[PDB]
DNA sequence: ATCAATATCCACCTGCAGATTCTACCAAAAGTGTATTTGGAAACTGCTCCATCAAAAGGCATGTTCAGCTGAATTCAGCTGAACATGCCTTTTGATGGAGCAGTTTCCAAATACACTTTTGGTAGAATCTGCAGGTGGATATTGAT
DNA sequence: ATCAATATCCACCTGCAGATTCTACCAAAAGTGTATTTGGAAACTGCTCCATCAAAAGGCATGTTCAGCTGAATTCAGCTGAACATGCCTTTTGATGGAGCAGTTTCCAAATACACTTTTGGTAGAATCTGCAGGTGGATATTGA
């Protein structure tokens, strides 16, 4: 009967709703907000996990580490935009070398 | 005490990649991402409310905020899921 | 202390940065900017701790301070 | 004897490091640096071992980044050797100064 | 159907006479002033909320404002800030 | 009789407004009584700082009325105020005159 | 009314010139003009998009100055003098 | 003579001139059309407040003036006195607008 | 462009321990049932403000000429910074132990929150002012040709 | 080494559009009487955080050689600035119609407020497990001949 199952989401809607109340974001929190936010947070996670998987899978590892995540985030143009100001610990940088630096 | 989204991220991870698993550190990175977005979407949402002299945040306020915070396809898909989960929850 | 930041280390940092040739002057210079980074981040960091009244700088204090500086950090 | 032409190892270094994520700066010296700086602001403070990492992670991440920008300025002036002159520009453009 | 929106206009003006009796300010400049006041107002209160929230406090003390000011204001400006406030508060409580 | 709270603290800025705006702002659940004054005082001060530097600019330019230009100049010439308002742009502010060294004749 | 199109060329060369002068630039390459326009067009789009989004949330058919201001603030390009 | 000013001399004169004034360099009517065109594409039949269009024009001009200074410093840095798209593009890259 | 002789990477291989993930259960929340407040959607409709259009006009944007001087190309070489073999010591790391100290309770006196009622302090028109914007002119440079 | 040639500067001028004042209502602080919390304030832990203390081993500091990178100086093709001539269209001014904010009212659909009853998600052990980490053996990438 969890409100989350009703919306069919893995993320805790209750948690989000309780978090919204204690946040001071507003006077009153609509019932639809919690599921919506919670929902939106789920998808985003989904999106990044999937790409890391690939990174992980691509690297030959069955376990995701920060590097996989950074690779995934930075290779994707849109995800980069969203987390441009953020920095992942142990993320390293994508491997890029200027053309001119290469031997001619 | 000391609650984290760690448990939830794992489930989501399993759907997309049953075969794969996530390290402790990477988990932390994921928790941080969830939190930031959460704070970022909620913040804006709050502002939409205030700018409009509203005293309550509708799911709509969460959505409009999502159109400003997320770009292109990320936004589209993001907006859809929210409306979809809401339409289903209410039913 | 700031000299703890050895020249070869700085050279390494630049590599990951994509640099191939480093003037000899950079080092002191790379050292200077670094010193400044911490000064600004820690300062705001401590202020947060002091408001807190704790005598220990949690990993958290740093995070909050980094966000204020715009240099957001994940994983701690 | 065999000697590697100049700049060959450099590129070998670049390729090598970008591949690894470990922090390059020596941990104890840094922590020593951090404590020193922290003391001017407050005395007899204590740091969570984790607190230092955050600090170190941020600095190396920032420093690595500053150099990327530094390079573009050095490349942009027809040079291949980063100079203090380049660093200042990148920072002046960034708004740090 | 009047629709009265308030501004810091009256107050900025009083302060303008304090520093320079002979000088006056224009509409366009006033607007700028109100914005400055409002901007800074949001920074301190918003940044003050964070302090409170970070420390699980349910109330914003005059103290939290101060700590926010230190973080928000740079150098001497910050120092004078704190001084003028504390003065104001100490005077207020003592009355 | 009746006394304004601001007068108690001897400020020109409206403490009642600042306190009420803090309440309605959702910044926190409880707003101490000292905070509104403390804050109100901080802005008053900052306002006087900015007004001060502009005034002179007006006099420097032989104007008895402060216009935006003066504010911009005030804010940009002072190192610290500049910093605080680094990200901001003043409408009609113009820019501090500055020609690059190399660009000059010779 | 009248159909609007290719109004980005409204931003003349002298005007782009003038903007550069105030910027302190003494010499301008010819390719600059068209490049500038490009950047300007992008700036506007991004700021107007948000602006109008704030308008759409309000359901108003008119974009008030505030809309523009709140917009600019999000963009980290805060503006003083119009609505707050 | 005809009296003529050596090249670059007037440019220096313009620089001193426009830096002193605060008026908007771009022509008001054309900007407005541009702003109304772009906005029309996002939402049809929108209406703009006289003050809203100004706001937009102030921020734009400000942005560009600002971009030009940085660009100028990139030109001076590359040893050239002439700004170039190569400069603008770099400047924005460092700014992070589009790395 | 090979030939050849270094030094490098680079898969294929393969062993246990530092992590991961799975278990086994208890306070903290979340979900429910009821009972109330109330926020703001719908329904007018006053009425600024925005869109438009007509007109005259000169501020300026365009195009074209010309040729000054900057950007780009070359060439050279002095010397800065990579590559290195060298010799040595500060960083690692690993417990070990003690204690400064985050983090919990548990009351509670001081400080806030509320709920109503007065009481001014502001804000939005008017009535009155007055810097200064927009011109004019000489004095004062600053430039660029000789 | 000169000097017209032109633009830039500064003070004087003067009605008028943009202040400064001047006033009446009334929205919202201020004053009071209670009804709740709140964050300290002593006591006390269980811990993370300093301190040594102790070996070794990478990792850092150095003095050497010289390869090729940055700067300086020389050139000159032609890109871009300065001037005019032309006449297009952005400005100014003002008039109107009416789309569409916004202030009011009206009141259900929705959110908030407890009193409990349940279920879940964080912890601390308990039972697996992916990689770190070396370790060959073999093209590969460099560089000199
Ligand atoms: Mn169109």
């Amino acid at each position: 009967k969890t409100r989350s199952s009703r919306a069919g989401l893995q993320f805790p809607v209750g948690r989000v709703h309780r978090l919204l109340r204690k946040g001071n974001y507003s006077e009153r929190v609509g019932a639809g907000a919690p599921v919506y936010l919670a929902a939106v947070l789920e998808y985003l996670t989904a999106e990044i996990l999937e790409l890391a998987g690939n990174a992980a899978r691509d690297n030959k590892k069955t376990r995701i580490i920060p590097r996989h995540l950074q690779l995934a985030i930075r290779n994707d143009e849109e995800l980069n935009k969203l987390l441009g100001r953020v920095t992942i610990a142990q993320g390293g940088v994508l491997p890029n070398i200027q053309a001119v630096l290469l031997p001619k | 005490r000391k609650e984290s989204y760690s448990i939830y991220v794992y489930k989501v991870l399993k759907q997309v990649h049953p075969d794969t698993g996530i390290s402790s550190k990477a988990m932390g990175i994921m928790n941080s991402f969830v939190n930031d977005i959460f704070e970022r979407i909620a913040g804006e949402a709050s502002r939409l409310a205030h700018y409009n002299k509203r005293s309550t945040i509708t799911s709509r306020e969460i959505q409009t905020a999502v159109r400003l915070l997320l770009p292109g396809e990320l936004a589209k898909h993001a907006v859809s899921e929210g409306t979809k989960a809401v339409t289903k929850y209410t039913s | 202390n700031i000299q703890g930041i050895t020249k070869p280390a700085i050279r390494r940092l630049a590599r990951r940065g994509g640099v191939k040739r480093i003037s000899g002057l950079i080092y002191e210079e790379t050292r200077g900017v670094l010193k400044v980074f911490l000064e600004n981040v820690i300062r705001d960091a401590v202020t947060y701790t002091e408001h807190a009244k704790r005598k220990t700088v949690t990993a958290m204090d740093v995070v909050y301070a980094l966000k204020r500086q715009g240099r957001t950090l994940y994983g701690f | 004897p065999h000697r590697y032409r100049p700049g060959t190892v450099a590129l070998r270094e670049i390729r090598r490091y970008q591949k690894s994520t470990e922090l390059l700066i020596r941990k104890l010296p840094f922590q020593r640096l951090v404590r020193e700086i922290a003391q001017d602001f407050k005395t007899d403070l204590r740091f969570q071992s984790s607190a230092v990492m955050a600090l170190q992670e941020a600095c190396e991440a920032y420093l690595v980044g500053l150099f990327e920008d530094t390079n573009l300025c050095a490349i942009h002036a027809k040079r291949v050797t980063i100079m203090p002159k380049d660093i200042q520009l990148a920072r002046r453009i960034r708004g740090e100064r």
